Parts: C-alpha cells; sequence; structure tokens
C-alpha cells in the first residue's frame, strides 16, 4: 500500500527475532577508504557496489 | 616557545597549527634582539631596551 | 606480535611506491625459540631414556 505514497520512499520492515542485536536483520559491512581518497570516491564505489 | 593556536583539516585528517619565529632568529643571543615588541601608541621597541 | 603483525598484514596493500616496512627491534623470537628448545629438550630427553 506504501506505493502509493509516491513522494516518499515509504520502507515497511520487521524487527528481528531478538531486539539486542541490530535493528535490521541479515548483513552488514562498512566500505572504507584507508588511503585518504576523499568522499567523492568513497560514494561512487558505495553507488558501484549498490 | 612554539605555540598552539587552533586545528586543520588536510588529506582527511585534523592536524595542528604551530607558530614559531625563523630558524635564523633565535640561534644565538645575538638574535634575541632582532624581536621587536609594540609600544601603546603603534610605535616598535625593541629588546635591547628592557631585557 | 600475532595481532600487530595481522594489523600490519592488513594494512600493507596501501603503502606508498616504495614504502616498506621492517621490524628492527622484537623481543618475541627469543621467547618463542626460548619454549621451543626447552619442548625439543623434553622431546630428546623422553627419547633418551626410552
Amino acid at each position: 500500500h506504501f506505493f502509493s505514497f509516491k513522494d516518499a520512499m515509504v520502507f515497511a520492515f520487521a524487527p528481528p527475532s531478538v531486539l539486542e542485536l541490530g535493528n535490521a536483520t541479515g548483513f552488514d559491512l562498512f566500505l572504507q577508504d584507508q588511503a585518504g581518497v576523499g568522499h567523492e570516491v568513497l560514494l561512487q564505489a558505495r553507488n558501484k557496489f549498490l | 616557545g612554539s605555540s598552539y593556536v587552533n586545528d586543520f583539516i588536510d588529506r582527511g585528517r585534523v592536524k595542528r597549527v604551530y607558530l614559531q619565529g625563523r630558524p635564523d632568529a633565535r640561534m644565538n643571543p645575538d638574535d634575541l634582539s632582532k624581536w621587536y615588541v609594540r609600544n601603546d601608541k603603534g610605535e616598535m621597541v625593541p629588546f635591547n631596551a628592557f631585557a | 606480535a600475532k595481532a600487530i603483525r595481522q594489523t600490519i598484514a592488513n594494512l600493507e596493500p596501501f603503502m606508498p611506491q616504495g614504502m616498506k616496512v621492517v621490524y628492527p627491534y622484537d623481543t618475541t623470537p627469543v621467547v618463542s625459540a626460548s619454549i621451543h628448545e626447552v619442548v625439543k629438550t623434553l622431546g630428546e630427553a623422553i627419547l633418551l631414556v626410552f
């Protein structure tokens, strides 16, 4: 039904089994950069990975 | 004494800014007279007057 | 020492050009050689008694 709310990405999800662990479920990782390549390179890498 | 004013970022890391005289104006007691201190009316007073 | 070598192994592919990391001072191989020497002398003591 929330696709009838066309201006906002209204994304509803269920909590996990226990709530102490995380608010989402599945996996999680951070794309980071030790070389100091900036922020545009890192965001381009994030959207490339997506 | 190489004072510490504030910080500055560079290449993704906040580092610091120092402030000190030249490597050629503190090296011997003859070069402690190159530094001038401002008077209370815009004039300049050397360190030979009072030190 | 093992965790420090693992951290340098995770930080080594992001070196600049010609940037080698060497270990000039280290007091861990004397500990490893000492425990290996006493377990070796234990082994040959059991072998000589047999």
